[PDB]
């Protein structure tokens, strides 16, 4: 089997470094050209490096030259990558890219990829959410369909789990996946859709619990 | 006769040169054909797995020599050049000019610079006939009607019906008296005829 | 240049044909032959399906096909299946490797659903605590691709925009959220903003005011 095991990844903090390997099996490994491929969680993709049999010819990108460093030992058939100044733009699924030995397929394009690991540039640590109600707009548009929430902001890490009028409240609820901001926070949103006829009435309240951090705030969400 | 046939691989610019009677850099130094080099030459594209990583350094040439090459005649040599009047003496000094730098089969370039799966095949004749020839396409047969044949170098002409003569493993001919052909164990149903 | 421009996304009928193109520069794209196509399914590596535009390697069906003339690639899959849904990367090799925007190919598998948007300003207790955060929501959507746009009265607002991928809800369509920060003296300067989302064409407005 033609297998490329990363090896390296972690979380760690920006101004700091770190070493990537990956070792190789079922190819003759001396013979072709690995890579370094990187691509953001839900991005495109970005290459990385390339390192030589002899140790001379090695080329790197534009965001890369400088700090990143590439280098292989065609004896062990695994090579490794010494990183340093890392900057959270860094933060990539970082796949060892090779071609195998069946296909006509040579070094510079990507047939034989690896399962790849997450290196993590981030100085973000366990933050408690700031919850903020959401204000609707029920006061001119009574007798229809208001949209009422809170919003959940700045916390780290996931998860954080919202209920409604401590579980009563089921119909209309929808919790949002979050967001990932540049300051390795995140921010989820949660909107009940309400009757606009029963805000005079009843009072929502929306219960916001993050168990790494043990924060529990319980925010009302009143018309303005 | 003479089917030495040779597997290797050769850069997309020294092609033409296997030809009789041509000069150039592999028939000046690395592989030399001699006048009236008659037969075939093929080559074809092996661009896409002849690179190894940065730099196709398994691959050697022959670029420097004293005199003419043979035909024939395979420069396995660790003898080095030597352009001046100071032998080397394995130092890298200023004449050496180590003639065994190897291919770059590395295909950034165009087409004229790229690796190729050639063959060349040599012919020449020797005493022994009866060598690698062609499989001369094997046709039907057909009985109970007059037709020319031709078989594994005897033939003639008549009609193919039974027969209840028998032979044994080693005939491929028959004639009753005073050679007149009759009869013909077939070369692939190895099932004996007459010949009326 | 320096990313290869594709369209983000392109809808298409199952078993039908899509084209998807791959729009680079002459330094990119017409200097060489040398044009890939990557095939990479969410959670996993990609995978390679066309060399070279022409032709295909090994495993990979005849469904996948390409096209280039000048300095625009274009990959063909004819007969769309479910298991081509996916994410599809080119990359071009004459000096370096340049990848492509990315293009989220969706098989359709139920009728279309327009999204429904519902915008928030900032709450009071925000603006006390000098920050702003607009709330812009997106659900009930398929095919599978928004792109959300800010406007500040008649303009585009670039910065300070935090959009979710678009990830499944319960009923099998989609959900989504898209946040901008701003400062509070900045909210209270213009008169209205409105968030914009482009799904398969269509555009649904909505737009809050600071009173």
């Amino acid at each position: 089997q033609v297998q490329l095991v990363e090896s390296g990844g972690g979380v760690v903090q920006p101004g700091r470094s770190l070493r990537l390997s990956c070792a190789a099996s079922g190819f003759t490994f001396s013979n072709y050209a690995i890579h370094w491929v990187r691509q953001a969680p839900g991005k495109g993709l970005e290459w990385v490096a390339v390192v030589s049999y002899d140790g001379s010819n090695k080329y790197y990108a534009e965001s890369v030259k400088g700090r990143f460093t590439i280098s292989r030992d065609n004896s062990k058939n695994t090579l490794s990558l010494q990183m340093i100044s890392l900057r959270p733009e860094d933060t990539a699924v970082y796949y060892c890219a090779s071609v195998a030995d069946t296909a006509m397929v040579p070094e510079w394009y990507f047939d034989l990829w690896g399962r790849g690991t997450l290196v993590t540039v981030s100085s973000a640590s366990t933050k408690g959410p700031s919850v903020f109600p959401l204000a609707p707009s029920s006061k001119s548009t009574s007798g229809g369909t208001a949209a009422l929430g809170c919003l959940v902001k700045d916390y780290f890490p996931e998860p954080v789990t919202v209920s409604w009028n401590s579980g009563a409240l089921t119909s209309g609820v929808h919790t949002f996946p979050a967001v990932l901001q540049s300051s390795g926070l995140y921010s989820l949103s949660s909107v009940v859709t309400v009757p606009s006829s029963s805000l005079g009435t009843q009072t929502y309240i929306c219960n916001v619990n993050h168990k790494p951090s043990n924060t529990k705030v319980d925010k009302r969400v009143e018309p303005k | 006769t003479n089917v030495y046939a040779d597997s290797f691989v050769i850069r997309g610019d020294e092609v033409r040169q296997i030809a009789p009677g041509q000069t150039g850099k592999i028939a000046d130094y690395n592989y030399k054909l001699p006048d009236d080099f008659t037969g075939c030459v093929i080559a074809w594209n092996s661009n896409n797995l002849d690179s190894k990583v940065g730099g196709n350094y398994n691959y050697l040439y022959r670029l420097f020599r004293k005199s003419n090459l043979k035909p024939f005649e395979r420069d396995i040599s660790t003898e080095i050049y030597q352009a001046g009047s100071t032998p080397c003496n394995g130092v890298e000094g200023f004449n050496c000019y180590f003639p065994l730098q190897s291919y770059g089969f590395q295909p950034t370039n165009g087409v004229g610079y790229q690796p190729y799966r050639v063959v060349v095949l040599s012919f020449e004749l020797l005493h022994a006939p009866a060598t690698v020839c062609g499989p001369k396409k094997s046709t039907n047969l057909v009985k109970n009607k007059c037709v020319n044949f031709n078989f594994n170098g005897l033939t003639g002409t008549g009609v193919l019906t039974e027969s209840n003569k028998k032979f044994l493993p080693f005939q491929q001919f028959g004639r009753d008296i005073a050679d007149t052909t009759d009869a013909v164990r077939d070369p692939q149903t190895l099932e004996i005829l007459d010949i009326t | 240049q320096s990313v290869l421009t594709q369209p983000r996304s392109v809808s298409g009928s199952p078993g039908q044909s899509v084209t998807i193109s791959c729009t680079g520069t002459s330094s990119d794209v017409g200097a060489y032959n040398y044009v890939s196509w990557y095939q990479q399914h969410p959670g996993k590596a990609p995978k390679l399906m066309i060399y070279d535009v022409s032709a295909r390697p090994s495993g990979v069906p005849d469904r996948f096909s390409g096209s280039k003339s000048g300095n625009t690639a274009s990959l063909t899959i004819s007969g769309l299946q479910a298991e081509d849904e996916a994410d599809y990367y080119c990359c071009s090799y004459a000096g370096s490797w340049v990848f492509g925007g990315g293009t989220k190919l969706t098989v359709l598998s139920q009728p279309k659903a327009a999204p429904s948007v519902t915008l928030f300003p900032p709450s009071s207790e925000e603006l006390q605590a000098n920050k702003a955060t607009l709330v812009c929501l997106i659900s009930d959507f398929y095919p599978g691709a928004v792109t959300v746009a800010w406007k500040a009265d008649s303009s585009p607002v670039k910065a300070g925009v935090e959009t979710t991928t678009p990830s499944k809800q319960s009923n099998n369509k989609y959900a989504a959220s898209s946040y901008l920060s701003l400062t509070p003296e900045q909210w209270k300067s213009h008169r209205s903003y409105s968030c914009q989302v482009t799904h398969e064409g269509s555009t649904v407005e909505k737009t809050v005011a600071p009173t």
